[PDB]
RNA sequence: GGACUUAAUGUCACGGUACCCAAUUUUCUGCCCCGGA
RNA sequence: CGGGGCAGAAAAUUGGAC
């Protein structure tokens, strides 16, 4: 008779369950469900405490399988006293039955025993097991019982033993995930403790029989887990958060009152990115500031919130608070806002299903198990570390749904996506999720197995479940506590090519390089060839890659393993098994096992240096190797690259509109994250042109809906039913190193197309990466490709990659004026040979190209009358206006039945043209992104400086000016609506009735929907809601002599231009009375050598800082570039053709000092592709001289159609352009008069000031004072001398 | 809100033309989605408010949504639970409503009461009577009893007059009513006036009608159910029920689905069952005549081989289906979608060749095993030839699965270690069965043909032990044959060549003497044989082995395959494949567990490849029964290439099979062998 | 020392991967002439 | 006798499948 007191301790988290009592226990699930589990009970109704326990029935069950355990082991001996095999039956009649009715095997062995064991002696097995006592199943003075077991309590040993619940516990949800189809179903729900601060349980055992004690105490010293965790056995607040939500309800109620609501979300969730940053950034008031005006812009830090501004703020909430942390400032701030918001703007198959308990006459059984006599058993432990390659994702609920204890509704979910994290803000692997992906592993690599049955009144005997039952595993935890990082993700309508309705989410994230402790431990006979493969697969080294996929979204390439650092040892059970419970199996100090030398381990556990290595395993060589097959290849960019980052780039200080993305990339050594990011492209973009790619290719994109749809698309890329079967991963920049200036500045704007001016808030800059021709940059990634693709899909991934190498998909955003283009793709040499030889046959063939009969540089044959007033004046006398306005219509034609974007109609061409361009009068396109580029802000301040555009010193033009160039050309020819406008405007006079907007014709206003139309300018080249069918890019400099060098006092590639300021609309429109005339265009002359020679002197004390100076380029220079179309119809091209080029002496206007005869160029087309898509998979090729003569006819016959007249005949008609007569005006201001041997050198120039300018010469008094009153010249006289070209102002 | 009358109005066209059965289910899934979604998505628009009229139409939407969410199912659906579990909460705030009109309040409670009876139909811990009584009396007292229009009002009647409830004043016109079908004519005779002739005229034109039914339709559950409550009360006429019941069912069954094929209701094993036990009570009478009680008998063994002939499966198998060409792509698809449509369409709109069992050769004994699960009792019955006589016997299983449970799960951890419990299983099955040794059920020195039931095909019968002090073995004194079902026995002549062949595909070299005697064939594939290799023997020999693996599936019998130096032969492509086999006599190597997956009830339906080879024209197979080592495949293999005209069970006995007691080891090792197959 | 808090000849819950589908993108020329105490 | 404008606007932030 003795009492020993003994004390449990856990290493892992554990699980909790409410306390039923067993007559009401059956009316719960969760309480059926979680018999093994520790026990919950309240104190007080309607309260949140309590105290937890475990009962002594639970111990003892364990104690006895370890005893059980035990006596198998050593063929039913324990120190020399042999027992018997017990029993474990029990008979429904003249009894009753017991409490839990035991469902598994049971181990047997030979008696050898001589006396029945009876109430005068029993082997120490029937005596720990209560046969002969007299305690029954009825408890009554607790003194019958031989071997008493005592419940188990909690050690508060501290202080308040008022325990709350929801500082112990915490809700996760669980589920199963089918083999076949890689869906899940039936999830459950449980509750998870905390082990280390709650953790010791102290209880007593009771036991009056000296013939098992030391059975016992081997049996306790031997138990290994317990309520789900490994454990061992030893024998001695409301203020902050109420405020913060008051807060946030403030703010949604101002964002409402402000009509801001949908910006709510670039507030909240937002600024929660401040946590990433510190305190440091809010205490300096270092953020990006608004300019907007220069003088109090927003950048979203100024609103309505009934108060100060969004900036007089919580630069002075932190210092009220100063209690939470930053961190929990932000994250409690931006989760309170995005709920408010959520809960304030918003049928089947949910299947929550738990394990039933079966009950049933003659479904109970007892199977005894015997092992073979001389058997030996073992134990051996793998070790390790887990590498990260990519970043990973564990997913968890909303914590506001994962309270402990609390919980006419329909479906409604969130769009967060939180990552599973423990009390200290640690990245966790739980074991739920290894030992799924072990056990799938495990199933593929031994090429059968069984979908598991939650019944089981008998357990399943196939091979998987075997080896699973001898599997342990534990819990990791990281040393890294640092807050993540969130990716962005949208979806693309077809239709559109625009960004579809409710498409937003956003997930987080983790570091890449990061490790995470290993622990495997199996127990048996013989170790396992499969389990050996699965190791060999998880691991890499010399070359190889480690194939361990964990957790969530693996078709995007998160959450790809590594095992590194292996080593293995083994136990020996049937002679070290005292060592074994002395050590207690090193539960718990695995870690210093990891790093402990050899001499230091202590005796019974050796290194196992049995482990084979690849290549002669059976396995892995016909299952595993084969299941996934590595494509790897380089992509070339020889263009600025932009993949836009909005958050960040109103995060940082250098205040810049747009940016550039980056990532974060944890370090093994040294253990800290590099401070240099990684410009990246993300692997969604990577997926979605592929999937775009193929469905476009096999006309899959336009159905309807994919509910039960199993179309190609469903069966390569997946679908809602089944997972995909490709899976990408990230393009990275490899060559950043070889740049001495990785990003460049480049501005954009945008024209008016009445004044010719910039229009007001169209104001924008970009930040990309900088690529040239000369110099592009290098990206490289990968992609898997699962076994089983027929020849079929094969041939239409590499048609897809075919595709991205011709140049059809440009990566990024704004690619429709150069950026992204793609230049060539060279596939590596390690991808199977048979996709590099179907790369090779699916290569462009030789084209179809002329055999130089008609294939060289087609020249337009076409003359102008042009204008007569200057031919007849050779002597240069008459003086001219700078600018005239062109009127036409009013009468714009709309189309509604739109071309979709969604397939490669049959009638309908796509191809390319290259041009090259040469240049009349000298060309300036300055660089804005230095102020001071010359170097001579020095002893002359306030003077700016710039020179020409380049990139990696190459003269280069952006292929923004020449998109912007031939769409006005465009849109005059073809009288479309006015793109560009200020509707609001006033006008006063040294007071009218309405704005600039109500002046202006109702159908000429721009198109603001798809359902009313979209006139010839809109529908060729892009609305907001429709994405444009030409692209433009870059022109690189080929030849030509050198700048416009000079001699002066300035450096010689440089001048000094004139004043030029404030267009002015309110000199057109006299009072009210008149309409807009229309468009404005420039004329062609050679005005830029009155600048030239005026020069020095033009600078002596004359402007002081209203001037600048740049780089000039001189006559005879060629540029070349490419423009891009798809989809288009015959008349369209036509038009695009004659448009780009419409004839001799006509040129375009190009640069800045277009009013000073600066920048005149010519475009003349090289050449012309088109490649034709039909099912036999038809080639480019080049067209003739009469096609394209056949295209410009037929769009002068669309043309003349449009005009509506019907008494000109249609027919086969030689083009005469003068007949049309706004066609014929718009020619007239393009007309070049000094381009052959008839000079005629005009003479246009502003008035000049009344009686004291400088330029002033006495004669015609052109001054602005006497073509300024009602006595000389009439209000409609300007009109019309201002809307008709070429008309002399000299009289 | 004027909003919302054209709304309810719009989308009430889409919900009553759910009552047209022309639609295709594919179709009325997706049109019954948009009616449900057009008015779901006014809930989280209007919360916590609406008319209270068009509140009743989301509960009775969702009763019809739980028709197409019923398949794709096992054995019991999640969703359907789930749906009515869901209209119930639509329906008792509707009920809270004070709208007070009387034509929507009984609309609401009929709605409410049809759907409790549905839940208690599917769920009764969940639904008790009582509640159920509850609200049926509620639903009257409003006055439900429209029965000339409605055949709700039938139903709530019915199910209220089962319970107990006297419903003498409306008898009348719930006969008069033309909207009742015969079954519901039928209950009203019984329940109410105690009437026997007009129930027997109307449950028999019921039963006639039923011919023309698929299984999937619910009237075979709602007669099922009336003649098991029929034989609850210990009424008279269940006996001739069942039996009718049971003719139409198998009438109906003959659709000759790919020749093999079901649909898997949860009844038609209590149907068998209930038919064997009325035949065996109205045999069991002392009728003065003994030629209707052989009748009787017969009547018992043809309902045996009419229940063992084919196997059900379920719709995640017949669906995750591997195809051919011939077969799988139209037949499949043609039953499939006449029992979708079938099970889809009275939720909407109530309105070689068989031999003889008495043909057998001179000097043979056949036996019939049938396990009885509605009364858990076992049968054997048996045909004498020459005495023109059928008997039967019962004993008791109860123990006989437990040692079987123990020998498989010794066996699949230590493979010949685990002998000791195939003597006690022997054992076991020698006593439990004592009419097998008795000289008035078996003559001894006859041949013994045995057709097994679904637990008692994975015993080795032919080795049984006779309960005594010296008991022998039944294959000492017997020479036994084994059959999956009597229909797989066809008439066949021995007209063939007389040419072997051999194919080998292993691991090792463990058959080094074979693959190099002179007497193999000429188109042996030795080196490597594969699944195109086997379809070239044209000429119909005498031997055949085919040492190779085998691959088990779990859920699918068409999916085990052959393992041959290729992606394999499976059960679809064997039979669509091989045309060259045909009276012949083929070996297997080694394998009868690597094929049929291991069982954990006291039924399976589960066939090997043996079964495979008898459909293409094989006059029979030998395999062994477990696994065993090469040497003596190689010695079977060798003896029957040396000579054919030898039985098998001499050979057994000649090399000491029969030492249980003193080497278990050669017993496990010899005993091993059995033949498939009836020498007609 | 004890209830709140177990029942004893029978607890495979280490019997279940929060799992599947979606391109931060569409559109826009770093341009320029009359004035008002 | 004198004089600088614009340094972004407009939309999509979740839908289903179980
Ligand atoms: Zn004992
Ligand atoms: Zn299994
Ligand atoms: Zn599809
Ligand atoms: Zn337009």
């Amino acid at each position: 008779d003795m009492n020993i007191t003994v004390e449990l301790t856990f290493f892992e988290p554990y699980r909790l369950v409410e306390w039923f009592d067993w007559d009401a226990r059956k009316k719960s699930h969760s309480a059926m469900r979680g018999q093994a589990f520790a026990q919950w009970t309240w104190k007080g109704k309607g309260r949140t405490a309590g105290k937890s326990f475990i009962t002594g029935t639970l111990v003892r069950s364990a104690v006895i399988k370890a005893v059980e355990e035990l006596l198998s082991l050593n063929n039913g001996k324990w120190e020399g006293v042999p027992c018997c095999n017990g029993s474990f039956q029990t008979d429904e009649s003249k009894g009753k039955k017991p409490s839990f009715l035991r469902k598994r095997h049971t181990l047997q062995w030979q008696a050898n025993n001589k006396n029945i064991c009876d109430k005068e002696e029993a082997c120490p097995f029937c005596i720990l097991l209560g046969r002969f006592d007299n305690a029954g199943k009825v408890h009554e003075r607790n003194k019958d019982y031989d071997i008493h077991f005592s419940n188990f309590d909690l050690d508060h040993k501290q202080e308040k033993n008022d325990l709350r619940l929801v500082d112990i516990a915490s809700g996760r949800i669980l589920n199963r995930v089918d083999f076949d189809t890689g869906k899940a179903k039936d999830y459950f729900r449980t509750w998870e403790a905390d082990y280390e601060t709650y953790g010791t349980y102290t209880g007593r055992i009771t036991l009056r029989n000296e013939h098992a004690k030391k059975l016992l105490l081997a049996s306790l010293g031997f138990v290994d887990k317990l309520c789900g965790a490994l454990c061992r056995i030893e024998v001695i607040s409301e203020d902050h958060n109420d405020e913060l939500r008051k807060q946030a309800e403030v703010i949604v109620e101002a964002f409402k009152q402000n009509d801001k609501l949908e910006k709510i979300r670039i507030l909240a969730d937002a600024i929660r990115t401040l946590r990433l940053h510190g305190e440091g950034v809010i205490e300096k008031d270092e953020l990006p500031d608004g300019k907007e005006e220069r003088d109090k812009g927003h950048h979203l830090w100024d609103i309505k919130v009934q108060g100060t501004a969004l900036r007089t703020k919580l630069k002075e909430l932190w210092q009220s608070n100063k209690d939470i942390g930053w961190r929990k400032f932000t994250e409690m701030l931006g989760s309170n806002l995005y709920l408010i918001y959520k809960k304030e703007t918003g049928i089947l198959g949910d299947t929550e299903y738990y394990s039933k308990a079966h009950d049933s006459e003659g479904s109970d059984l007892f199977i005894p198990v015997t092992p073979p006599e001389g058997i030996e058993t073992k134990e051996w432990i793998i070790v390790g570390r887990l590498k990260a390659a990519t970043p990973f994702y564990f997913g968890v609920q909303q914590p506001s749904d994962s309270i402990p204890g609390k919980e006419s509704l329909v479906i409604n979910e969130h769009t967060s996506f939180n990552i599973l994290l423990d009390k200290e803000n640690r990245y966790r692997i739980p074991r739920s999720a290894l030992r799924g992906a072990l056990r799938r592993d495990l199933r593929t690599a031994f090429g059968s197995g069984c979908n598991v049955s939650l019944g089981g009144q008998i357990l399943c005997n196939c091979k998987v479940c075997i080896e699973m039952r001898r599997i342990t595993l534990k819990d990791s935890v990281s040393d890294f506590s640092e807050p993540p990082e969130i990716r962005y993700r949208i979806a693309k309508n077809p239709g559109t090519a625009t960004v579809e309705d409710g498409s937003l989410f956003d997930i987080e994230v983790g570091p890449e390089g990061l490790t995470f402790p290993f622990v495997l431990r199996y127990r048996g006979h013989k170790f396992p060839e499969q389990l050996s493969s699965v190791i060999r697969y998880w691991e890499e080294n010399d070359g190889k890659n480690g194939m361990a996929w964990l957790g969530g979204l693996d078709s995007t390439g998160k959450g790809r393993f590594a095992l590194k650092d292996i080593k293995i040892f083994e136990w020996d059970l049937n002679q070290k098994i005292n060592e074994y419970i002395k050590e207690r199996g090193m539960r718990g100090k695995e870690k210093e096992l990891l790093e402990m030398g050899e001499s230091s381990l202590p005796d019974g556990l050796i290194p196992y240096k049995f482990f084979e290595e690849r290549e002669c395993l059976f396995p892995y060589k016909e299952n595993l190797k084969p299941q996934w097959s590595e494509v790897q290849y380089t992509i070339e960019v020889g263009s600025p690259l932009l993949t836009a980052d909005t958050i960040s780039a109103l995060t940082e200080p250098g205040n810049r509109d747009a940016i550039a993305y980056k990532k974060r990339v944890y370090n093994d050594g040294n253990n800290a994250i590099e401070p240099e990011p990684r410009f990246a492209v993300k692997s969604e973009t990577h997926r979605g042109i592929f999937r775009t790619a193929v469905g476009r290719r096999t006309g899959d994109l336009g159905k309807e809906d994919h509910e039960d749809c199993t179309c190609d698309m469903c069966i390569i890329f997946g679908n809602e039913h089944e997972s995909s079967k490709i899976r990408f991963e990230d393009l990275e920049l490899i060559n950043g190193n070889e740049f001495e200036k990785l990003e460049k500045h480049i501005d954009h704007v945008a024209i008016d197309r009445f004044t010719g001016g910039a229009l007001d808030k169209a104001k924008f800059d970009t930040y990309p990466l900088a690529g040239s021709p000369k110099k592009p940059l290098k990206l490289k990634g990968r992609f898997w490709i699962k076994k089983g693709f027929s020849g079929d899909h094969k041939l239409l991934i590499t048609t897809a990659l075919s595709d991205i190498r011709d140049g059809l998909y440009p990566l990024g955003s704004k690619g429709g004026v150069g950026y992204g283009w793609v230049a060539g793709i060279s596939i590596d040499d390690n991808v199977p040979d048979d996709f590099k030889e179907m790369i090779n046959k699916t290569e462009m063939p030789l084209p179809e190209e002329v055999e130089e009969s008609n294939n060289g540089p087609i020249n337009n044959d076409y003359v102008h009358p042009g204008h007569q007033s200057p031919k007849q004046d050779h002597k240069n006398k008459n003086i001219y206006y700078p600018h005239y306005f062109l009127d036409s219509g009013s009468k714009v034609y709309r189309e509604k039945d739109i071309i979709t974007h969604e397939e490669f109609t049959e009638e309908l061409l796509s191809g390319k043209i290259n041009c090259k361009l040469e240049t009349l009068t000298p060309l300036i396109i300055p660089d804005t992104s230095d102020e001071n580029g010359l170097k001579l802000q020095g002893n002359k301040p306030g003077h700016k400086n710039y020179k020409f555009f380049n990139i990696n010193g190459e003269l280069m033009i952006p292929g923004s000016e020449l998109r912007g160039m031939l769409r006005t050309h465009f849109e005059a020819l073809t009288k479309s609506c006015f793109a560009i406008f200020g509707e609001d405007s006033t006008l006063s006079w040294r007071c009218a009735s309405k704005t600039l907007g109500g002046k202006l014709d109702k159908a000429l206003h721009p198109c603001t929907g798809l359902s009313d139309g979209l006139c010839p300018g809109c529908h060729l080249f892009g609305t907001t809601d429709y994405k444009g069918r030409v692209k433009f890019g870059f022109a690189k400099y080929e030849n030509g002599p050198e700048w416009l060098i000079t001699r002066g006092n300035n450096p010689e590639r440089s001048l000094t231009l004139g004043v030029l300021e404030s267009p002015r609309p309110a000199f057109s429109i006299p009072d009210d009375e008149s309409e807009i005339p229309g468009r404005k265009f420039y004329l062609h002359h050679n005005g830029w050598r009155i600048i030239r020679q005026k020069q020095l002197e033009i600078r002596e004390t004359v402007q002081p800082e209203r001037n600048v100076t740049t780089e000039v380029m001189d006559k005879g220079n060629v540029f070349s570039f490419d423009v891009r179309f798809e989809n288009l119809r015959e008349w369209e091209l036509g038009l695009l053709l004659q448009s780009l080029d419409p004839g001799k002496n006509i040129a375009h206007k190009l640069g800045k000092g277009k009013p000073y005869g600066f920048g005149s160029v010519k475009i003349k087309i090289d050449s012309l592709h088109t490649f034709k898509i039909n099912s036999n998979n038809d080639k480019i090729k080049r067209v003739p001289q009469s096609d394209i003569r056949e295209y410009i006819n037929k769009g002068y016959q669309k043309l003349i159609e449009w005009s509506g007249n019907n008494s000109i005949q249609k027919g086969n008609v030689l083009p005469q352009w003068h007949v049309i007569p706004h066609i014929d005006k718009l020619y007239k201001l393009l007309w070049v008069p000094f381009l052959n041997d008839s000079k005629l050198e005009p003479d246009v120039r502003y008035p000049v000031l009344n009686e004291e300018s400088k330029g002033y010469i006495e004669g015609s008094d052109y001054t602005y004072k006497k073509l300024g009153d009602k006595d000389n010249l009439p209000y409609k006289t300007r009109v019309k001398g201002l809307t008709t070209p070429w008309s002399p102002w000299n009289p | 809100p004027t909003r919302e009358d054209i709304d309810r109005k719009e989308a009430e066209r889409l919900l009553d033309e759910a009552f047209n059965p022309r639609t295709k289910p594919v179709d009325r899934k997706k049109i019954i989605n948009s009616a449900l979604k057009i008015l779901i998505g006014l809930y989280k628009e209007k919360k916590d408010d609406l008319t209270s009229a068009s509140f009743i139409s989301i509960a009775r939407a969702y009763y019809l949504v739980s028709i197409t969410i019923l398949p794709k199912g096992t054995t019991i659906p999640e969703k359907k639970k789930e749906a009515l579990r869901k209209g119930i909460e639509f329906i008792d705030r509707a009920i809270n409503k004070f709208n007070g009109s009387i034509l929507d309040s009984q609309r609401a409670f009929r709605i409410k009461s049809v759907l409790s009876i549905e839940f208690n139909r599917i769920d009764r811990e969940k639904c008790d009577n009582i509640k159920l009584k509850n609200l049926l009396n509620e639903a009257v007292d409003k006055g439900c009893t429209d029965f000339d229009t409605y055949e709700w009002d039938i139903q709530i009647a019915i199910r209220l007059c089962e319970l107990g409830v006297d419903m003498e004043g409306h008898f009348d016109n719930l006969i008069k009513s033309n909207k009742a079908n015969d079954l519901q004519k039928a209950k009203a005779y019984y329940f109410i006036k105690k009437d026997d002739h007009k129930a027997k005229e109307h449950m028999d034109k019921c039963t006639a009608s039923l011919k023309y039914t698929p299984c999937s339709h619910r009237l075979w559950d709602e007669t099922v159910g009336f003649i098991e409550r029929l034989k609850g009360d210990s009424s008279t006429l269940w006996r001739d029920f069942a039996i009718k019941t049971y003719r139409s069912c198998r009438v109906q069954e003959k659709e000759t689905g790919t020749l093999r094929l079901r649909w898997y209701w949860s009844r038609h094993r209590v149907l068998y069952d209930m038919a064997f036990l009325a035949v065996k009570e109205q045999a069991d009478d002392e009728e003065p005549d003994v030629n209707v009680k052989q009748a009787k008998i017969k009547k018992l063994a043809e309902i045996s081989d009419s229940l063992k002939s084919r196997f059900s499966l379920r719709l995640s198998d017949m669906e995750k289906m591997p195809k051919s060409d011939d077969e799988s792509n139209h037949e499949f698809k043609k039953f499939l979608d006449k029992c979708v449509t079938a099970y889809q369409d009275g939720y909407v709109i109530n309105r070689a060749k068989l031999l003889e069992l008495t043909q057998v050769p001179e000097g043979w004994v056949v036996v019939h095993f049938y396990l009885n699960k509605l009364e858990g009792m076992g049968n054997a019955i048996v045909f004498d030839k020459c005495a023109n006589s059928w008997q039967y016997k019962e004993f008791q299983y109860k123990e006989l699965f437990e040692v079987f449970l123990t020998w498989q799960a010794n066996y699949n951890l230590y493979k010949e270690n685990a002998a000791e419990h195939l003597v006690t299983l022997c054992k076991k099955i020698g006593e439990t069965m004592p009419f097998l040794f008795c000289d008035n059920f078996i003559p001894n020195g006859k041949d013994v043909l045995f057709v097994p039931h679904d637990f008692l095909h994975r015993l080795p019968l032919h080795g049984s032990i006779e309960n005594k002090t010296n008991g022998k073995l039944f294959l000492e004194n017997h020479s036994c044959c084994y059959l999956p079902a009597w229909s797989f026995a066809s008439e066949k002549e021995a007209s063939t060549s007389d040419e072997y062949v051999l194919l080998k595909n292993f691991d090792q070299g463990h058959f080094e003497t074979l693959q190099n005697n002179q007497i193999w064939g000429t188109q042996s594939v030795k080196d490597g044989a594969s699944s195109d290799d086997l379809e070239n023997i044209r000429n119909n020999p005498r031997l055949l082995t085919i040492l190779c693996h085998g691959e088990a599936n779990m859920s699918n019998p068409f999916r085990s395959m052959l393992k041959l130096a290729n992606g394999g032969i499976t059960y679809l492509e064997i039979l669509n494949s091989v045309k060259g086999l045909k009276g012949s006599q083929v070996i297997l190597g080694a394998c009868e567990t690597d094929l049929v997956p291991p069982l954990s009830d006291v039924m399976d339906e589960h066939y090997s490849v043996a079964t495979a080879l008898l459909l293409i024209g094989a006059a029979g197979v030998v395999g062994t029964m477990w696994k065993v080592r090469s040497n003596k495949t190689k010695s079977l293999i060798e003896w029957k290439l040396e000579n054919i005209e030898y039985k098998l069970n001499e050979w057994q006995k000649e090399t000491g099979g029969a030492a249980y007691k003193d080497h278990p080891p050669t017993f496990y090792r010899s005993i091993a062998f059995r033949s498939i197959g009836f020498p007609l």
